[PDB]
């Protein structure tokens, strides 16, 4: 999914 | 970044690290006081770190500046990830120099096949977790909309584009979000999402910055 931590 | 290479200290001067006691997202410096990142990177207590290479060591050239305000696009949809863009205003202007510089906004959109540079301190493993100390780089082409929509049926909006390799092995990944996709010296994309990382037929999906130049300019102008 999203490529932050961890969305 | 999976399957990339070590950029080299300060070779990507517009790259910033969003920090809240640890690195969690990237961003791009567009002028001395504004940074562009992804809307889903939003959180309170953001400290913008410029001039970074090794994010765990103070080596010199770093500038730590608090975010005075974070402006998530009013129409950002957390479900579809449409309008995944955020502007961050710095509490004080950054000192621009050789190691810290802004990147230009595009005047037109990039076409399929255009080669771009993606960078970040995100995970370097597709199966597992391994975060680098230093900034990683990856050269990747923008894919055709038909291939992009074939890979992610019903999930690609006009404000998104795919970039990468269908064969897998090279891609952005967790921790890279909000980072820059620069093609020909222009900021064309923002790292956003993907199904896994560096998976076959599952390229990275990015926010199409050219669709937001007017919004960015009008917003900065009134803030
Ligand atoms: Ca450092």
């Amino acid at each position: 999914x999203t490529r932050e931590l961890y969305v | 970044i999976v399957g990339g290479y070590t950029c080299g200290a300060n070779t990507v001067p517009y790259q910033v690290s969003l920090n809240s006691g640890y690195h969690f997202c990237g961003g791009s410096l567009i002028n001395s006081q504004w940074v562009v990142s992804a809307a889903h990177c939003y959180k309170s207590g953001i400290q913008v770190r410029l001039g970074e290479d090794n994010i765990n060591v103070v080596e010199g050239n770093e500038q730590f500046i608090s975010a005075s305000k974070s402006i998530v696009h009013p129409s950002y949809n957390s479900n579809t990830l449409n309008n995944d863009i955020m502007l961050i205003k710095l509490k004080s202007a950054a000192s621009l120099n050789s190691r810290v510089a802004s990147i230009s906004l595009p005047t037109s959109c990039a076409s399929a096949g255009t080669q771009c540079l993606i960078s970040g301190w995100g995970n370097t493993k597709s199966s597992g977790t391994s975060y680098p100390d230093v900034l990683k780089c990856l050269k990747a082409p923008i894919l055709s909309d038909s291939s992009c929509k074939s890979a992610y049926p019903g999930q690609i909006t006009s404000n998104m584009f795919c970039a990468g390799y269908l064969e897998g092995g090279k891609d952005s990944c967790q921790g890279d979000s909000g980072g820059p996709v620069v093609c020909s010296g222009k900021l064309q994309g923002i790292v956003s999402w993907g199904s896994g990382c560096a998976q076959k037929n599952k390229p990275g999906v990015y926010t199409k910055v050219c669709n937001y130049v007017s919004w960015i300019k009008q917003t900065i102008a009134s803030n």
